[PDB]
């Protein structure tokens, strides 16, 4: 079939999030 | 053959084959919406 993302992909949004929220928790 | 041993016939005109028969429409498509169909509006707004 065809391309998704949700499955493995769906994930790595919340690294991102977590990644963001981190370096702002370092930024001050 | 199995017709041949019910009824008589004669030598054949030409011998007849069977081949497939299908259209070819094809068409086209602009990349400007099908360059990113594996990129789904989900993935955009996710990119964005």
């Amino acid at each position: 079939a065809s391309a998704l993302g949700v499955q493995n992909i769906g994930g790595i949004f919340i690294v991102l999030a977590a990644g963001l929220v981190l370096s702002v928790f370092v930024a001050v | 053959y199995v017709r041949e041993k019910v009824i008589d016939f004669s030598k054949p005109f030409m011998t007849l084959g069977i081949s497939i028969l299908y259209r070819k429409p094809n068409g086209t498509n602009p990349g400007v919406f099908s360059f990113l169909n594996p990129l789904s509006p989900d993935i955009w707004m996710y990119v964005l």
